[PDB]
């Protein structure tokens, strides 16, 4: 079989007549309500594309369209970003001077009293502070002005309005068969190759002729005025080579291999820029150079039209041995015929890459002026992490109903998904043992620590000065790391990072970035995360593999994914279902995410940023520490939350006003919550059945009747609550203490 | 018990002591045919052309297992319970008929002769054996 | 916490796997349970979580208004 | 009144706080005229002004005044429901009406809600305005 | 400052007497 | 065991019956209803008190009801 | 001079009280006899 | 190339997995001959050599992390702490032994446990000769760690 084009015109009409009519797309919600039940069931079940049809191909038509519409609304986001920048904002002034005006969208009405929220953000500018860093992407971009703001920003709005177009015409239109969508070869060909090889091709055309010159005059310091338009780059060929003496010789040594020519704008330098603090935007151009080839190249690995390449189902049935029967049989059927087992994959593993970006953006700071705004610093590292950990649930949440919808025993017989189901008692009992191990081994140094402390007995604890745990092979592999140029990697001038070593590089007299030493404190918490991601991973593997049954009850999924309960007996069977295992691991990925960006937070001030005095001295935010301090349980509650709360509690009647108002309604949602989570609806009920009769006494009864939450609904709304709420507290804590000392 | 053990390679979901100490249970059918099923310890097994038997260690795993084999049409499973001292007994289903179907030579067991609002209250039965469901 | 808003039948389900891990271990196969493991009932989880929860509230408390007061006056 | 209630315009810490009085609006003397109606007020010593709720009419305005009008709004907005509700329960499908609402059974109930007392009235002595405790269902005692 | 030995030893030969006593009284309250 | 009684208001539809995961329940002849059935409980020894019966009968408040009471083996649902 | 008796009576009501409650305790709660 | 996971005993029904980590012949040699499973031993002698181990490796984290570890006391201190845990330990045992335990278990390593650890004369034996090993064995680890300036000075 071929990959072709095949279409059926015109599926769908475009008409208003089920706006009308909410809940058409379930034949048990079309009835319409009898209870507030139905409310709810109206928004559980609106995406839930399995229920409205049984037939894959109008199930993947739907869920194509509906990715247009969500790509509609991500531009719309972007491009006002893009217009915030244009329009009310600082950024003509920032550019002039980086370390000393804050960077600022987002100008406040004067209503109530609200304009005290524009603070003294500098620029001759009043506003809100941001904190997600578009000022310096602009910056790497080489936006120099906002009349390009503009422009993009209405880029932006007609590239939205033609992805929702997108939507409409292929899905009432023209909308694609079952077989364009199994075609996973060549999308993983068309991907690999348009949407990221010659994207990222693209992109260093972009940072070659427009990035660079402009940031290289910017890094000499020009003016924002005099740096000339970028098209005049192109045209005028003496002013790159004015810059960029590699112009001179032309595309002829690409062509003829002699690449060394190329090595002004395309270097292996390694470290940071020292004028910015950020990554070398000719590094950043070979990167791209490099990862462009790769890509493309990789793209050619799938058999498509023309008989060369690969079977991506010959591929995983060749890879069987002889621990796990016949391997990867069956595993291209899973892929190719439930949209929830790719869902899985692919949220697990994008959650995954997000934990990575975060870790590798505040060490290697790739935008000028970045590594010098310890508030961006600290908030885009959090945020992406927390979408990280955010999209690793659901990667499991969509595994689980994998699991109980689209699992065959058939096409999954003797294979490694078949194998691992059973030995599941094998699996999680030794994940239960390894998350009691890391518990005692990692929790309780930090309850000897604190008793030891307390008792008076400080040469008895687990730190530096005492028993000690030093790191030896993460101290090793940043040994490695430190004296990789010219050794391991012979052309790289300076190291990677300069969290493995190589000296303090401050700009502007902060900290861009220094050596992240580790010693027994490191040790503790690098444990307390593997303790905290191994129960995460415990509760919701566990709840993939003992989704379709237990021991307590066999048929779980006849019961389906999301279920409350099994009633009261064999013990009680309250949250077996998948989807609670999905809500008891929601909180252990908070607890464990929560504790990462703590551990970033103090480590990072305690013992990288601060200020570098003239001789070369480096004084921190909060003084060294962290060696001593962060290993007992008293210490991170006074010296980490109790001390940086100072901020967000002081702020009132100033600029931060509205951090500490969100401080303390984010406790609200936070213990809100609580009361979602520790009742049950029984309860509800009973008490509505009351406020019911009050009203069929004063003839006010609805003839909606009124329901309590069902068991899911009310555990669902704790968890949300819960996870705003705190992390609600932990924003507003954030941001109330970096924009004061950093 | 008399029939073939169903084709897979074992899992740790299956029996454990209890079956030797106290209790296990035992699902035979006759296929006509052989197909793949799902167990309800986890995992896929084949079934093969004829009688089966595949022991269980709880009543309910082979009721579950029998209402899948509903959905091959296959409706002549019966449950064994078996213990230690090698007696079998025939439980499910226990008349011959399943008791979704009545049958007649069936007694009432624990039927009371009034609606449910009709029962006395504790402190009327209170400070003997009895309770309020009882009779 | 854990009491009040993790239920039974997870930690159930968690037991029977550690029953099967006991019982399949070697040398601690010698020794076992003469009464069978099971989770917590659900209204002794009710119980024990909210024990729990007083018991952290009243020692949280107290320990707050003595220090609290006594480092100030004695 | 208790606790050291001078009237503000007397009160040297309500004219250190009306000197460093912040704008609220984009009028440039919104916060010296927020000062000036607030002089007349009665105040603590810290110069914040404290209301009176007890019902005199030398302080009305307090809460005596806003009680009448959120009266008379609330029980404009009770009345409008009530009698929106009871005016669907008679057309066929109820509970389609709740979720979907008729503009033209319920906009002429929204202008009609302006004499709710007098209408609330009338349904209270003319026994309509409750349904007796034998047509209305509870649970067994 | 404190009480004499002889009266801590006093003391706690008397609290023999009601622990005999709650002895008795727990396992009668058993049975 | 736990007890499972069963009360006049029956209508003999049979869903208990099929509801029940550990055969607990039967249907037997009856002519107190237009089906001339009943549902009857022999088996409560195999009783988990899972509640599905109460879930599965359809007239108003229940014509089946599970009391539960003493956990045995069977009772607890335990395979081990 | 009788501030000896804490070195007796704590370690007993600490080790002692406990090990001979909890196995007295554990013998009584899994006899069958009573 | 083969299949080295199976079925136990050649039955897929039981709890049961025959893998190389529970069914190796080196395995299966190192398990059934440890002194809880080998033949040919009472259970006096079971139990004395298992508390041979026990006491001696027991020595060593109450010496060298406990309170005492840096005075001159340490090693006595250590000694102490181990037969104390020896003796708990044998408390432990005594109280399993009659408390009338169930029985031991064979599994896919040991075929057949031994009959000392199935009623309750083999286990109050058992744990008899654990405290004499366990207070034996704590004992030689404190004279080999205490006088280990000495037996190196011989050389
Ligand atoms: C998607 C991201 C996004 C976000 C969060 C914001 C947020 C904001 N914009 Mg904005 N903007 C965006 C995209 C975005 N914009 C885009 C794409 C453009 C280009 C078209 C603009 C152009 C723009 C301008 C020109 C201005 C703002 C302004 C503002 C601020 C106040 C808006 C306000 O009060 O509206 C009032 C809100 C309403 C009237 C709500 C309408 C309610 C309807 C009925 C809801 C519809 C529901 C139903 C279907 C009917 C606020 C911070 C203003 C600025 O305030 O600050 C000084 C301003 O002047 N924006
Ligand atoms: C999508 C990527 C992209 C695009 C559109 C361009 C586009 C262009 N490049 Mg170019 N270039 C690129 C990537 C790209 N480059 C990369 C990756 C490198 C490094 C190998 C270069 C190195 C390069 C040199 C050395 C020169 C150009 C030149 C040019 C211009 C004329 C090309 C020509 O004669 O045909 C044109 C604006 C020429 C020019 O006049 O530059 C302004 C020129 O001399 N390019
Ligand atoms: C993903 C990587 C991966 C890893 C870590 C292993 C690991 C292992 N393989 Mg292996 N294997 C793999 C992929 C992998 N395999 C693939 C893709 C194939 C092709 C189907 C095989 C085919 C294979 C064979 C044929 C054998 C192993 C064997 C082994 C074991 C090594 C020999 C030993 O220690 O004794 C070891 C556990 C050997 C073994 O121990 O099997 C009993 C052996 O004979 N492997
Ligand atoms: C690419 C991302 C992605 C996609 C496409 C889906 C898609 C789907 N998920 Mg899913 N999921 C995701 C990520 C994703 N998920 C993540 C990250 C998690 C972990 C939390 C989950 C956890 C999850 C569970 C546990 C379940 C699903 C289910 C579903 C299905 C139906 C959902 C529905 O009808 O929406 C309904 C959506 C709503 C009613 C909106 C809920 C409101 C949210 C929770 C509040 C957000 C707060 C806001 C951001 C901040 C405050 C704003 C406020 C103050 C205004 C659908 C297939 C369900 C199912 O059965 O699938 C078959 C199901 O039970 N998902
Ligand atoms: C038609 C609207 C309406 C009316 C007249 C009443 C009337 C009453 N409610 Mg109420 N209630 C309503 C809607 C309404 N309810 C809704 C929608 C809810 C769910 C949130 C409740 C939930 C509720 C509770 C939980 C309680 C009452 C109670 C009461 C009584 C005391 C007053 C009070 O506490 O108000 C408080 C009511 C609220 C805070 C609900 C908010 C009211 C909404 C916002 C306005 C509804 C207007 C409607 C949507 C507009 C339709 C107009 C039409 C033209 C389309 C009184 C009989 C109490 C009682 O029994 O005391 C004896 C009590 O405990 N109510
Ligand atoms: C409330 C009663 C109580 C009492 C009186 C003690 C008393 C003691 N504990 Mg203990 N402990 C208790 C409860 C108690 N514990 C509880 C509830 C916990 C759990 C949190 C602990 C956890 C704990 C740890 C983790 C440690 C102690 C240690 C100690 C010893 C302090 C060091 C020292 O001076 O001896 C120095 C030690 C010696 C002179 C040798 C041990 C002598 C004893 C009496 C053994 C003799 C047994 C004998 C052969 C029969 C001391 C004997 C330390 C210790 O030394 O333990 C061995 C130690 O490491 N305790
Ligand atoms: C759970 C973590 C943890 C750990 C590792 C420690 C560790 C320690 N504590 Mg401590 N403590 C903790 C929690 C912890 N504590 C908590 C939660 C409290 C409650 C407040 C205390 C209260 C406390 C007190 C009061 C004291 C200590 C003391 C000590 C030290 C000596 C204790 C001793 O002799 O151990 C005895 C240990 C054993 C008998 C067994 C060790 C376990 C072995 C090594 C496991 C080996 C498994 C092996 C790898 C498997 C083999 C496989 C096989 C095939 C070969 C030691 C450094 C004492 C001290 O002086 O501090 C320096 C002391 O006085 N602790
Ligand atoms: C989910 C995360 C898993 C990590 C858990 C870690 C410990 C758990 C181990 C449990 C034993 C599982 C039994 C395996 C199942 C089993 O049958 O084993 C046999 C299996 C090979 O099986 P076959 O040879 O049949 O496989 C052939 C086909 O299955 C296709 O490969 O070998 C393993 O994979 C062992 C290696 C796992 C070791 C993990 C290595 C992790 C590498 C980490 C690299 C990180 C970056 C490092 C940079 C420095
Ligand atoms: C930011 C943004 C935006 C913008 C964007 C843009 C502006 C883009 C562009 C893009 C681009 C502009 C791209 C391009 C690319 C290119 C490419 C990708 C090319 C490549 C080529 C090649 C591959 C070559 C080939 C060859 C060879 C190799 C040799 C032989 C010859 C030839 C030449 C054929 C918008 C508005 C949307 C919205 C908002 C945001
Ligand atoms: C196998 C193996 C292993 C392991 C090892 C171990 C585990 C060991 C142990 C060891 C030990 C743990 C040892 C012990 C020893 C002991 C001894 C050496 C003892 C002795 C004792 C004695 C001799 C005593 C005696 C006595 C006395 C003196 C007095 C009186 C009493 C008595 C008689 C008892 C490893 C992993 C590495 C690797 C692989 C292989
Ligand atoms: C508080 C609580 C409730 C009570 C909450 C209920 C009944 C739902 C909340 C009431 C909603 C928010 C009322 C919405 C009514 C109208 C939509 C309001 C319209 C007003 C207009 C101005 C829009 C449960 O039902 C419940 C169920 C299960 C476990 C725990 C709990 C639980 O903790
Ligand atoms: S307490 Fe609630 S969730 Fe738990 S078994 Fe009962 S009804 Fe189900
Ligand atoms: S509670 Fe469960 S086992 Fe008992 S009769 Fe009802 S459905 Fe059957």
């Amino acid at each position: 079989k071929k990959a072709r084009v095949i279409v059926d015109k015109d599926p769908v009409p475009t008409s208003f007549e089920k706006w009308a009519q909410p809940g058409h797309f379930d034949r048990t919600l079309a009835r319409g309500p009898k209870t507030t039940t139905w409310i709810w069931n109206l928004h559980a079940l609106a995406h839930d594309f399995d229920t409205h049809t049984s037939d894959l191909e109008d199930i993947s038509r739907k869920i194509f369209a509906a990715h247009f519409g969500h790509l509609a609304v991500v531009t719309i986001w972007l491009s006002g970003m893009i217009f915030h920048g244009a329009k009310f904002s600082n950024y003509e002034a920032w550019l002039s001077d980086p370390l000393n005006v804050r960077p600022s969208a987002q100008v406040v009405w004067p209503i109530v009293g609200q304009d005290i929220l524009n603070g003294d953000v500098g620029g001759g500018f009043h506003g809100i502070q941001i904190t997600s860093g578009l000022f310096q992407v602009w910056r790497g971009w080489g936006i120099t002005n906002s009349f390009q703001l503009y422009c993009t920003a209405i880029g932006g709005l007609v590239l939205a309005g033609l992805f929702l177009f997108a939507g409409w015409f292929h899905y009432h239109k023209r909308a694609p068969k079952l077989e364009w969508f199994q075609n996973v070869e060549s999308m993983l060909n068309h991907h690999l190759q348009v949407l990221l090889g010659c994207g990222s091709l693209g992109w260093a055309g972009h940072l070659i002729h427009v990035s660079a010159p402009i940031n290289k005059l910017m890094d000499a310091g020009v003016a924002v005025k005099d740096i000339p338009l970028p098209h005049e780059f192109i045209l005028n060929k003496s002013l790159l080579i004015d810059l960029f003496p590699g112009f001179a010789a032309g595309l002829t040594p690409f062509f003829t291999l002699n690449w060394g020519q190329y090595a002004d704008f395309l270097t292996f330098k390694g470290g940071l820029n020292p004028v910015t603090g950020g990554l070398w935007m000719t590094d950043i151009a070979h990167h791209h150079l490099a990862i462009a080839v790769v890509f493309i190249i990789a793209g050619h690995q799938y058999r498509t039209n023309w008989g060369i390449g690969h079977s991506i189902k010959e591929i995983l049935e060749n890879h069987k041995g002889p621990f796990t029967g016949e391997g990867h049989k069956g595993l291209y059927e899973n892929l190719t015929t439930s949209w929830h087992a790719q869902l899985a994959t692919n949220l697990a593993f994008l959650g995954s890459l997000t934990i990575i970006i975060a870790h590798h953006m505040y060490a290697m700071p790739p935008y000028p002026y970045l590594a010098t705004d310890y508030a961006t610093q600290l908030c885009i590292f959090t945020h992406h992490i927390w979408i990280g950990g955010f999209l690793i649930v659901g990667g499991a949440a969509h595994a689980a109903i994998f699991m109980v919808r689209d699992y065959d025993p058939v096409v999954n017989q003797n294979n490694v998904l078949d194998r691992v189901i059973r030995h599941r008692d094998a699996i999680i009992s030794h994940l239960n043992w390894v998350c009691i191990f890391l518990g005692f081994h990692s929790f309780g140094l930090y309850i000897h620590n604190d008793t030891m402390r307390a008792l008076g007995r400080p040469q008895d604890m687990f730190s530096d000065t005492a028993i000690q745990l030093q790191p030896v092979f993460a101290q090793w592999v940043q040994n490695l790391h430190t004296l990789a140029p010219g050794g391991t990697a012979p052309n790289a001038l300076e190291p990677v990072s300069y969290a493995f070593g190589g000296g303090v590089l401050a700009v502007g007299g902060k900290v861009a970035m220094m050596p992240i030493a580790l010693g027994t404190a490191d040790f503790l918490i690098h444990h307390i995360h593997a303790f905290t991601i191994h129960v995460t991973v415990l509760i919701l593997l566990k709840g993939v593999l003992f989704a379709r049954s237990s021991r307590l009850i066999p048929d779980k999924a006849n019961l389906g994914f999301r279920f409350p309960c099994d009633g009261p007996g064999r013990g009680g069977t309250c949250q077996v279902s998948g989807w609670d295992h999905v809500f008891l691991g929601l909180f252990w990925m908070y607890n464990s995410l929560s504790i990462v960006i703590f551990h970033f937070s103090w480590k990072m001030q305690s013992d990288v940023w601060g200020t570098v005095d003239a001789a070369g001295n480096v004084s921190h935010i909060t003084g060294g520490n962290f060696a001593q301090s962060a290993i007992t349980i008293n210490g991170w509650l006074r010296d980490f939350l109790w001390a940086q709360a100072s901020q967000v509690i002081n702020s009132y009647g100033s600029a931060l006003s509205a951090y500490g108002l969100m401080f303390l309604g984010a406790h609200f949602v936070w213990a809100f919550s609580l009361m979602f989570l520790f009742s049950g609806r029984g309860y509800w009920q009973e008490l509505i059945e009351s406020i019911v009769w009050a009203h069929n006494k004063l003839k006010v009864a609805p003839a909606i009747q009124p329901r309590a939450l069902s068991i899911t609904q009310g555990r669902a709304v704790g968890v949300a609550h819960y996870l705003l709420g705190g992390i609600a507290t932990t924003w507003a804590f954030f941001h109330a203490h970096i924009l004061s000392v950093g | 018990l008399s029939g073939k053990t169903p084709l897979f390679a074992g899992s740790t979901g299956g029996l454990l002591t209890k079956a030797v100490e106290e209790e296990k249970y035992a699902i035979t059918w006759t296929s006509p045919k052989a197909q793949v099923f799902e167990l309800p310890t986890g995992g896929a097994a084949t079934m093969h052309e004829g009688e089966n038997l595949l022991y269980i260690a709880r009543k309910e795993y082979g009721i579950a297992l029998g209402g899948q084999l509903r959905k091959f049409k296959i409706t002549n499973y019966k449950i064994y319970r078996i213990l230690p001292s090698g007696e079998t007994t025939f439980i499910h289903p226990a008349d011959g008929v399943f008791p979704e179907k009545v049958n007649a030579g069936r007694e009432k067991v624990r039927f009371n002769a009034r609606s449910i609002g009709e029962n006395p209250n504790p402190s009327q039965v209170k400070f003997s054996g009895k309770a309020t469901y009882d009779a | 916490f854990m009491f009040l808003i993790s239920w039974r039948g997870y930690w159930q389900e968690l037991i029977e796997t550690l029953v099967w891990a006991h019982e399949r271990t070697p040398i601690a196969n010698l020794v076992r349970w003469k009464d069978k493991p099971v989770a917590l009932s659900i209204v002794q989880a009710r119980v024990v979580g909210l024990a729990h929860f007083t018991v952290g509230y009243v020692l949280t408390y107290a320990a707050f208004l003595i220090a609290s007061t006594a480092g100030k006056f004695g | 009144l208790g606790a050291d209630l001078t009237p503000c315009a007397e009160n040297p810490a309500f004219q250190a706080l009306a000197k460093n009085a912040r704008n609220t609006t984009a009028d440039p003397q919104s916060g010296q005229k927020r000062f000036e109606r607030y002089s007349q007020a009665l105040c603590g010593p810290e110069g914040y002004p404290h209301l009176i709720v007890d019902g005199r009419l030398d302080r009305a305005g307090d809460f005596l005044i806003p009680s009448i009008l959120f009266l008379y709004i609330a029980g404009w907005i009770g009345w409008v429901g009530r009698a929106y509700l009871q005016a669907i329960k008679k057309d066929s499908d109820t509970e389609q009406k709740e979720i979907q609402l008729d503009l033209g059974i319920a906009l002429p109930i929204i202008a009609t809600g302006f004499a709710w007392p007098a209408a609330a009235v009338k349904e209270l002595l003319s026994g309509e305005l409750t349904a007796k405790d034998s047509e209305i269902t509870v649970s067994p005692r | 400052s404190s009480i004499s030995d002889t009266q801590v030893y006093i003391a706690l030969v008397v609290a023999l007497i009601p622990g005999l006593l709650a002895w008795r009284l727990a396992t009668e309250l058993y049975k | 065991s736990h007890t499972v009684k069963i009360y006049d208001t029956c209508i003999g539809c049979t869903q208990c019956v099929r509801a029940c995961p550990t055969d607990v329940l039967e249907m037997v002849p009856w002519d107190g209803c237009k089906a001339a059935q009943v549902a009857s409980s022999p088996r409560t020894e195999d009783c988990v008190g899972c509640k599905r019966c109460e879930t599965a009968c359809p007239t108003d408040f229940l014509s089946i009801r599970v009391y539960l009471g003493a956990e045995t083996t069977r009772s607890m649902g335990l395979a081990y | 001079d009788a501030s000896f008796l804490s070195s007796i009576f704590v370690p007993v009501i600490g080790w002692v009280v406990p090990i001979a409650t909890f196995s007295f305790l554990f013998l009584y709660i899994e006899r069958e006899d009573v | 190339n083969r299949e080295v996971v199976f079925p136990a005993g050649r039955d897929p029904q039981w709890g049961n997995l025959e893998t190389p980590v529970n069914a190796s012949p080196l395995v299966k040699w190192f398990i059934n001959n440890l002194p809880a499973y080998r033949p040919g031993l009472t259970p006096f002698r079971r139990g004395l050599e298992v508390g041979m181990a026990h006491g001696y490796f027991l020595f060593g984290p109450f010496a060298k992390l406990g309170p005492l570890r840096d005075a001159a006391n340490a090693n006595l201190a250590g000694l102490l702490g181990a037969i104390g845990l020896v003796v708990l330990f044998t408390l432990a045992l005594s109280l399993y032994a009659n408390s009338n335990p169930p029985t031991a278990l064979a599994s896919v390593t040991v075929p057949n446990p031994p009959d000392a650890f199935q009623s309750k004369e083999g286990w109050n034996n058992f744990a008899s000769a654990f405290l004499i090993g366990g207070i034996g064995g704590a004992v030689v680890a404190y004279f080999l760690t205490s006088n280990l300036a000495l037996i190196q000075g011989l050389v």
